[PDB]
Protein backbone atom coordinates (compact mmCIF):
# COMPACT_ATOMS: atom_id res chain seq x y z
CA UNK A 1 0.00 0.00 0.00
CA UNK A 2 0.68 3.57 -0.07
CA UNK A 3 0.66 6.24 2.48
CA UNK A 4 0.00 10.26 1.95
CA UNK A 5 -0.75 13.03 4.52
CA UNK A 6 -4.17 13.79 4.72
CA UNK A 7 -4.81 17.52 5.80
CA UNK A 8 -8.19 17.38 6.55
CA UNK A 9 -10.51 15.95 7.78
CA UNK A 10 -8.02 12.70 8.85
CA UNK A 11 -5.21 15.23 10.00
CA UNK A 12 -2.48 12.14 9.26
CA UNK A 13 -0.50 9.54 7.70
CA UNK A 14 -3.02 7.20 5.89
CA UNK A 15 -2.76 4.85 3.02
CA UNK A 16 -3.37 6.53 -0.35
CA UNK A 17 -5.15 5.45 -3.44
CA UNK A 18 -3.28 6.86 -6.83
CA UNK A 19 -5.13 7.81 -9.34
CA UNK A 20 -3.80 9.86 -13.38
CA UNK A 21 -5.29 12.46 -15.52
CA UNK A 22 -4.89 14.08 -18.82
CA UNK A 23 -1.87 16.58 -18.12
CA UNK A 24 -3.34 19.26 -20.46
CA UNK A 25 -7.03 19.22 -19.86
CA UNK A 26 -6.52 18.00 -16.32
CA UNK A 27 -9.30 15.32 -16.51
CA UNK A 28 -9.19 11.59 -15.68
CA UNK A 29 -10.17 10.73 -19.15
CA UNK A 30 -6.30 9.83 -20.24
CA UNK A 31 -6.02 5.59 -20.71
CA UNK A 32 -2.46 4.88 -19.91
CA UNK A 33 -0.48 2.62 -22.64
CA UNK A 34 1.76 0.85 -19.99
CA UNK A 35 0.86 0.76 -16.63
CA UNK A 36 4.15 2.52 -13.60
CA UNK A 37 6.78 0.30 -12.37
CA UNK A 38 8.58 2.46 -10.37
CA UNK A 39 7.87 5.81 -8.07
CA UNK A 40 9.32 8.26 -10.48
CA UNK A 41 6.93 7.18 -13.47
CA UNK A 42 4.35 8.62 -11.00
CA UNK A 43 6.76 11.24 -9.24
CA UNK A 44 8.63 12.89 -12.37
CA UNK A 45 6.45 14.79 -14.21
CA UNK A 46 5.62 13.58 -17.85
CA UNK A 47 7.31 10.93 -17.57
CA UNK A 48 4.86 8.22 -18.97
CA UNK A 49 2.15 8.89 -21.63
CA UNK A 50 -1.57 7.55 -22.98
CA UNK A 51 -4.89 9.10 -24.96
CA UNK A 52 -7.08 11.46 -23.30
CA UNK A 53 -10.84 9.88 -24.36
CA UNK A 54 -11.85 13.39 -24.38
CA UNK A 55 -12.37 14.16 -27.96
CA UNK A 56 -11.87 17.55 -28.00
CA UNK A 57 -8.41 16.99 -25.91
CA UNK A 58 -4.98 15.40 -27.70
CA UNK A 59 -4.33 14.09 -24.82
CA UNK A 60 -0.90 12.91 -24.74
CA UNK A 61 0.91 13.14 -21.32
CA UNK A 62 -0.01 11.89 -17.92
CA UNK A 63 -0.38 13.52 -14.52
CA UNK A 64 -0.11 11.45 -11.72
CA UNK A 65 -2.51 12.03 -8.46
CA UNK A 66 -2.66 10.86 -5.03
CA UNK A 67 -5.93 10.65 -2.50
CA UNK A 68 -6.47 9.55 0.65
CA UNK A 69 -7.75 5.84 1.54
CA UNK A 70 -9.85 6.24 4.63
CA UNK A 71 -12.85 8.10 3.05
CA UNK A 72 -14.71 9.54 0.09
CA UNK A 73 -12.77 12.08 -2.21
CA UNK A 74 -13.34 14.50 -4.87
CA UNK A 75 -11.22 13.80 -7.89
CA UNK A 76 -9.34 17.53 -7.13
CA UNK A 77 -9.22 16.10 -3.09
CA UNK A 78 -5.08 15.31 -3.00
CA UNK A 79 -3.07 14.61 -0.64
CA UNK A 80 0.41 14.42 -0.64
CA UNK A 81 2.48 11.04 -1.06
CA UNK A 82 4.82 9.98 1.06
CA UNK A 83 6.89 7.44 -0.84
CA UNK A 84 9.41 6.28 2.02
CA UNK A 85 6.08 5.05 4.39
CA UNK A 86 5.33 1.36 3.63
CA UNK A 87 3.42 -1.38 5.34
CA UNK A 88 5.35 -3.80 7.73
CA UNK A 89 4.18 -6.31 6.13
CA UNK A 90 7.18 -8.47 6.89
CA UNK A 91 7.47 -7.15 10.42
CA UNK A 92 10.87 -5.27 10.13
CA UNK A 93 12.29 -4.00 13.27
CA UNK A 94 12.30 -0.56 14.21
CA UNK A 95 15.80 0.48 14.05
CA UNK A 96 15.42 2.88 16.84
CA UNK A 97 13.03 0.57 19.31
CA UNK A 98 13.27 -2.80 17.94
CA UNK A 99 9.57 -3.29 18.20
CA UNK A 100 6.93 -3.91 14.96
CA UNK A 101 4.81 -1.23 13.86
CA UNK A 102 3.00 -0.89 10.65
CA UNK A 103 3.36 1.87 8.80
CA UNK A 104 7.58 2.47 8.80
CA UNK A 105 9.33 4.66 6.92
CA UNK A 106 12.20 3.67 4.88
CA UNK A 107 15.69 5.91 4.69
CA UNK A 108 16.72 5.78 0.69
CA UNK A 109 20.57 4.78 2.79
CA UNK A 110 22.56 2.01 1.06
CA UNK A 111 21.49 -0.22 3.64
CA UNK A 112 17.38 0.90 3.50
CA UNK A 113 16.72 1.17 7.13
CA UNK A 114 13.70 1.00 8.52
CA UNK A 115 12.24 3.78 11.06
CA UNK A 116 8.23 3.00 13.19
CA UNK A 117 6.34 6.67 12.24
CA UNK A 118 6.25 6.96 16.52
CA UNK A 119 10.15 7.04 16.55
CA UNK A 120 10.35 9.03 13.41
CA UNK A 121 8.03 11.92 15.28
CA UNK A 122 10.88 11.49 17.79
CA UNK A 123 13.37 12.34 15.69
CA UNK A 124 12.17 14.66 14.37
CA UNK A 125 10.59 16.50 17.14
CA UNK A 126 13.89 16.02 18.98
CA UNK A 127 16.14 17.42 16.03
CA UNK A 128 14.16 20.49 15.21
CA UNK A 129 14.01 22.04 18.62
CA UNK A 130 18.13 21.47 19.05
CA UNK A 131 18.12 23.37 15.59
CA UNK A 132 20.23 19.92 14.53
CA UNK A 133 18.51 19.47 10.57
CA UNK A 134 20.41 19.81 8.21
CA UNK A 135 20.06 22.26 5.22
CA UNK A 136 21.14 21.41 1.62
CA UNK A 137 21.01 24.19 -0.82
CA UNK A 138 19.34 20.89 -3.38
CA UNK A 139 17.26 20.01 -0.89
CA UNK A 140 16.15 22.21 1.71
CA UNK A 141 16.13 21.42 5.92
CA UNK A 142 15.96 17.94 6.00
CA UNK A 143 17.16 14.90 8.15
CA UNK A 144 19.30 12.10 7.07
CA UNK A 145 19.46 8.63 8.64
CA UNK A 146 18.97 8.17 12.40
CA UNK A 147 21.89 5.56 12.05
CA UNK A 148 24.32 8.81 10.43
CA UNK A 149 24.54 6.85 7.31
CA UNK A 150 25.72 9.17 4.31
CA UNK A 151 23.82 10.58 1.57
CA UNK A 152 20.51 9.76 3.50
CA UNK A 153 18.68 13.48 3.78
CA UNK A 154 15.38 13.14 2.85
CA UNK A 155 14.07 14.53 -0.10
CA UNK A 156 10.49 15.05 -0.13
CA UNK A 157 9.76 17.10 3.51
CA UNK A 158 6.54 16.67 3.35
CA UNK A 159 7.54 13.25 5.14
CA UNK A 160 8.14 16.34 8.29
CA UNK A 161 4.31 16.18 8.15
CA UNK A 162 4.60 13.82 10.82
CA UNK A 163 6.10 16.37 12.92
CA UNK A 164 2.36 17.79 13.60
CA UNK A 165 0.63 20.74 12.55
CA UNK A 166 2.02 23.22 14.79
CA UNK A 167 5.29 21.54 14.96
CA UNK A 168 5.28 21.57 10.65
CA UNK A 169 4.68 25.35 10.63
CA UNK A 170 7.69 25.57 13.29
CA UNK A 171 9.99 23.63 11.13
CA UNK A 172 9.29 25.57 7.96
CA UNK A 173 9.76 28.64 9.99
CA UNK A 174 13.29 27.13 11.51
CA UNK A 175 13.97 26.30 7.62
CA UNK A 176 13.32 29.68 6.27
CA UNK A 177 15.69 30.74 8.60
CA UNK A 178 18.20 28.65 7.99
CA UNK A 179 18.02 28.56 4.24
CA UNK A 180 18.66 33.32 5.09
CA UNK A 181 21.69 32.47 7.13
CA UNK A 182 22.76 29.58 4.13
CA UNK A 183 23.00 32.41 1.54
CA UNK A 184 25.08 34.79 3.67
CA UNK A 185 21.60 36.58 4.61
CA UNK A 186 20.66 38.35 8.04
CA UNK A 187 17.77 38.16 9.91
CA UNK A 188 16.67 41.37 11.85
CA UNK A 189 17.45 41.98 14.96
CA UNK A 190 14.63 43.74 16.37
CA UNK A 191 12.40 42.86 18.85
CA UNK A 192 8.71 41.43 17.10
CA UNK A 193 10.34 41.45 13.57
CA UNK A 194 13.20 38.91 12.73
CA UNK A 195 11.87 39.52 8.62
CA UNK A 196 14.60 37.52 6.59
CA UNK A 197 17.39 39.82 4.49
CA UNK A 198 19.44 39.38 1.81
CA UNK A 199 21.80 42.66 1.57
CA UNK A 200 25.28 42.47 -1.19
CA UNK A 201 27.92 40.62 1.11
CA UNK A 202 29.51 44.19 0.83
CA UNK A 203 27.24 46.04 2.77
CA UNK A 204 27.79 46.71 6.58
CA UNK A 205 24.35 48.74 6.38
CA UNK A 206 21.42 46.81 6.57
CA UNK A 207 17.89 48.47 6.45
CA UNK A 208 14.66 46.24 7.18
CA UNK A 209 9.99 49.33 6.07
CA UNK A 210 8.79 50.50 2.56
CA UNK A 211 6.03 47.99 0.97
CA UNK A 212 5.25 47.17 5.06
CA UNK A 213 7.05 44.32 5.02
CA UNK A 214 9.93 45.85 7.33
CA UNK A 215 10.29 47.64 10.57
CA UNK A 216 12.67 49.97 9.25
CA UNK A 217 16.04 49.49 11.18
CA UNK A 218 18.78 50.59 9.42
CA UNK A 219 21.60 48.34 11.80
CA UNK A 220 25.27 47.00 11.55
CA UNK A 221 25.25 43.60 10.26
CA UNK A 222 28.24 42.30 12.62
CA UNK A 223 27.37 43.81 16.04
CA UNK A 224 23.57 44.20 15.09
CA UNK A 225 23.03 47.29 16.58
CA UNK A 226 21.96 50.38 15.11
CA UNK A 227 24.35 51.36 12.09
CA UNK A 228 27.35 53.03 13.49
CA UNK A 229 30.52 54.55 11.50
CA UNK A 230 33.82 52.86 11.77
CA UNK A 231 34.32 50.02 13.98
CA UNK A 232 31.95 48.00 16.56
CA UNK A 233 32.27 48.69 20.12
CA UNK B 1 -22.75 1.22 -3.20
CA UNK B 2 -22.72 4.38 -4.65
CA UNK B 3 -20.38 4.85 -7.58
CA UNK B 4 -20.46 8.77 -9.24
CA UNK B 5 -20.39 9.33 -13.08
CA UNK B 6 -19.04 11.89 -14.94
CA UNK B 7 -20.68 11.86 -18.32
CA UNK B 8 -18.23 13.96 -20.40
CA UNK B 9 -17.12 16.04 -18.19
CA UNK B 10 -20.45 16.59 -16.11
CA UNK B 11 -20.79 17.05 -12.46
CA UNK B 12 -20.78 13.62 -10.87
CA UNK B 13 -23.76 11.92 -10.13
CA UNK B 14 -24.34 8.67 -8.12
CA UNK B 15 -25.73 5.63 -9.35
CA UNK B 16 -26.44 2.98 -7.10
CA UNK B 17 -24.92 -0.45 -7.82
CA UNK B 18 -24.48 -4.32 -6.88
CA UNK B 19 -20.66 -6.07 -6.57
CA UNK B 20 -22.73 -8.28 -9.25
CA UNK B 21 -23.46 -5.09 -11.63
CA UNK B 22 -21.76 -5.17 -14.77
CA UNK B 23 -20.35 -2.32 -16.31
CA UNK B 24 -22.55 -2.24 -19.09
CA UNK B 25 -25.66 -2.32 -16.93
CA UNK B 26 -23.89 0.75 -15.74
CA UNK B 27 -23.77 2.01 -19.41
CA UNK B 28 -27.73 1.61 -19.76
CA UNK B 29 -28.77 3.14 -16.51
CA UNK B 30 -26.45 6.17 -17.39
CA UNK B 31 -27.89 6.35 -21.17
CA UNK B 32 -31.42 6.30 -20.17
CA UNK B 33 -30.39 9.43 -18.21
CA UNK B 34 -28.55 11.20 -20.84
CA UNK B 35 -31.13 9.18 -23.61
CA UNK B 36 -28.22 7.95 -25.52
CA UNK B 37 -26.75 4.90 -26.81
CA UNK B 38 -25.43 2.71 -23.97
CA UNK B 39 -23.11 1.51 -27.52
CA UNK B 40 -21.57 5.23 -27.70
CA UNK B 41 -20.16 5.26 -24.05
CA UNK B 42 -16.65 4.28 -22.65
CA UNK B 43 -16.37 3.84 -18.82
CA UNK B 44 -12.77 5.12 -17.69
CA UNK B 45 -11.15 4.04 -14.29
CA UNK B 46 -7.67 4.40 -12.83
CA UNK B 47 -6.04 5.24 -16.28
CA UNK B 48 -8.10 2.09 -17.85
CA UNK B 49 -11.23 1.56 -19.96
CA UNK B 50 -13.59 -0.81 -18.22
CA UNK B 51 -14.90 -3.60 -20.42
CA UNK B 52 -18.50 -4.42 -20.12
CA UNK B 53 -18.08 -7.68 -19.15
CA UNK B 54 -16.42 -6.94 -15.67
CA UNK B 55 -18.03 -6.21 -13.09
CA UNK B 56 -17.60 -3.87 -10.03
CA UNK B 57 -15.98 -6.25 -8.06
CA UNK B 58 -13.67 -7.00 -10.54
CA UNK B 59 -12.72 -3.60 -11.44
CA UNK B 60 -12.17 -3.24 -7.51
CA UNK B 61 -14.10 0.04 -7.13
CA UNK B 62 -14.58 1.27 -4.24
CA UNK B 63 -17.61 2.99 -2.16
CA UNK B 64 -18.32 6.62 -4.19
CA UNK B 65 -15.14 6.33 -6.07
CA UNK B 66 -15.94 8.12 -9.67
CA UNK B 67 -15.55 6.73 -12.83
CA UNK B 68 -14.97 9.06 -16.21
CA UNK B 69 -18.07 7.58 -18.51
CA UNK C 1 -6.45 27.03 -4.45
CA UNK C 2 -5.61 29.32 -1.46
CA UNK C 3 -2.08 29.39 -0.58
CA UNK C 4 -0.36 31.27 1.82
CA UNK C 5 3.28 33.42 2.27
CA UNK C 6 4.53 34.42 4.75
CA UNK C 7 7.63 36.59 6.09
CA UNK C 8 9.54 35.44 9.14
CA UNK C 9 7.68 38.22 11.12
CA UNK C 10 4.80 36.07 10.53
CA UNK C 11 2.98 38.72 8.26
CA UNK C 12 0.65 37.01 6.20
CA UNK C 13 -0.35 37.58 2.87
CA UNK C 14 -3.09 35.13 0.88
CA UNK C 15 -2.85 34.17 -2.98
CA UNK C 16 -5.35 32.40 -5.14
CA UNK C 17 -3.20 30.20 -7.15
CA UNK C 18 -3.22 27.18 -9.23
CA UNK C 19 -0.69 24.21 -9.03
CA UNK C 20 1.05 24.73 -12.36
CA UNK C 21 1.59 28.29 -11.61
CA UNK C 22 4.88 28.89 -11.71
CA UNK C 23 7.22 30.22 -9.30
CA UNK C 24 7.90 32.98 -11.16
CA UNK C 25 4.09 33.28 -11.38
CA UNK C 26 3.45 32.98 -7.23
CA UNK C 27 6.08 35.93 -6.97
CA UNK C 28 3.86 38.41 -9.26
CA UNK C 29 0.88 37.65 -7.75
CA UNK C 30 2.60 38.94 -4.80
CA UNK C 31 3.72 42.54 -6.54
CA UNK C 32 -0.16 42.74 -6.79
CA UNK C 33 -0.73 42.56 -3.50
CA UNK C 34 1.72 44.36 -1.42
CA UNK C 35 3.81 46.28 -4.27
CA UNK C 36 7.07 44.13 -3.59
CA UNK C 37 9.30 44.24 -7.20
CA UNK C 38 9.18 40.28 -8.10
CA UNK C 39 13.20 41.11 -8.25
CA UNK C 40 13.59 41.75 -4.69
CA UNK C 41 11.39 38.50 -4.06
CA UNK C 42 12.57 35.48 -2.82
CA UNK C 43 10.72 32.22 -2.14
CA UNK C 44 11.06 29.49 0.04
CA UNK C 45 9.35 26.17 1.08
CA UNK C 46 10.52 24.28 3.21
CA UNK C 47 13.74 25.60 3.71
CA UNK C 48 14.32 25.15 -0.10
CA UNK C 49 14.40 28.06 -1.87
CA UNK C 50 12.00 28.28 -4.73
CA UNK C 51 13.08 28.35 -8.58
CA UNK C 52 11.33 30.55 -11.08
CA UNK C 53 10.91 28.56 -13.97
CA UNK C 54 9.34 25.68 -11.41
CA UNK C 55 5.69 25.04 -10.37
CA UNK C 56 4.33 24.78 -6.91
CA UNK C 57 3.53 21.19 -8.04
CA UNK C 58 7.35 20.32 -8.61
CA UNK C 59 7.55 21.45 -5.14
CA UNK C 60 4.17 19.70 -4.51
CA UNK C 61 2.87 22.63 -2.71
CA UNK C 62 -0.33 21.40 -0.87
CA UNK C 63 -3.72 23.93 -0.95
CA UNK C 64 -3.18 26.24 2.18
CA UNK C 65 0.03 25.24 2.62
CA UNK C 66 2.35 28.48 3.07
CA UNK C 67 5.45 30.00 1.61
CA UNK C 68 8.12 31.61 3.19
CA UNK C 69 8.95 35.64 1.37
CA UNK C 70 12.57 36.70 2.67
CA UNK C 71 13.95 40.15 0.15
CA UNK C 72 16.85 41.18 -1.51
CA UNK C 73 18.69 44.48 -0.49
CA UNK C 74 20.94 46.16 -3.28
CA UNK C 75 22.09 48.86 -0.30
ZN1 LIG D 1 -8.24 11.30 4.87
ZN1 LIG E 1 -7.14 15.83 -21.92
ZN1 LIG F 1 10.40 2.64 16.73
ZN1 LIG G 1 20.65 4.17 7.32
ZN1 LIG H 1 13.05 44.39 10.96
ZN1 LIG I 1 28.70 47.20 14.18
Amino acid sequence: SFYVYCKGPCQRVQPGKLRVQCSTCRQATLTLTQGPSCWDDVLIPNRMSGECQSPHCPGTSAEFFFKCGAHPTSDKETSVALHLIATNSRNITCITCTDVRSPVLVFQCNSRHVICLDCFHLYCVTRLNDRQFVHDPQLGYSLPCVAGCPNSLIKELHHFRILGEEQYNRYQQYGAEECVLQMGGVLCPRPGCGAGLLPEPDCRKVTCGGNGLGCGFAFCRECKEAYHEGECS
Amino acid sequence: MIVFVRFNSSHGFPVEVDSDTSIFQLKEVVAKRQGVPADQLRVIFAGKELRNDWTVQNCDLDQQSIVHI
Amino acid sequence: MQIFVKTLTGKTITLEVEPSDTIENVKAKIQDKEGIPPDQQRLIFAGKQLEDGRTLSDYNIQKESTLHLVLRLRG
